[PDB]
């Protein structure tokens, strides 16, 4: 004949953000040089 | 002696310059101007290089002898050797 009223409640959750990436590239440059230490006639006395 | 022998060559009415390559292109003695003198040097460089295997790839039993070079300007020869090579250029004119 007892009827009890109760409240009930669940705990809250908590979340956060993120992200990925994948392996990142880059560029770059190069210029071959052209050196030419080279006299005209060195005369040898090997 | 080798001198001598080189400007009697020199001297021959065909004859119009020549280069003693030693340093793998560079040359020791020349008769010519240094614009030709380095010129031809590297250039006979490259090709006698490309001669001597094509000899060896022709027949892998053989090097180089000889090798002629004619063009309208003027002609070239040079001989293999076992450390270097000599340039001679004449007139055909």
């Amino acid at each position: 004949i007892r009827w009890e009223t109760k409240s009930c409640q669940t705990a809250s959750i908590a979340t956060a953000s993120a992200s990925a990436q994948a392996r990142n590239h880059v560029d770059a440059q190069v210029q071959t040089e052209a050196p030419v230490p080279v006299s005209v006639q060195p005369p040898s006395q090997y | 002696e080798v001198e001598e022998t080189l400007k009697r060559l020199q001297s021959q009415k065909g004859v119009q310059g020549i280069i003693v390559v030693n340093t793998e292109g560079i040359p020791i003695k020349s008769t010519m101007d240094n614009p030709t003198t380095t010129q031809y040097a590297s250039l006979m460089h490259s090709f006698i290089l490309k001669a001597r295997s094509t000899v060896r790839d022709i027949d892998p039993q053989n090097d180089l002898t000889f090798l002629r070079i004619r063009s309208k300007k003027n002609e070239i020869m040079v001989a293999p050797d076992k450390d270097y090579f000599l340039i001679v250029i004449q007139n055909p004119t």
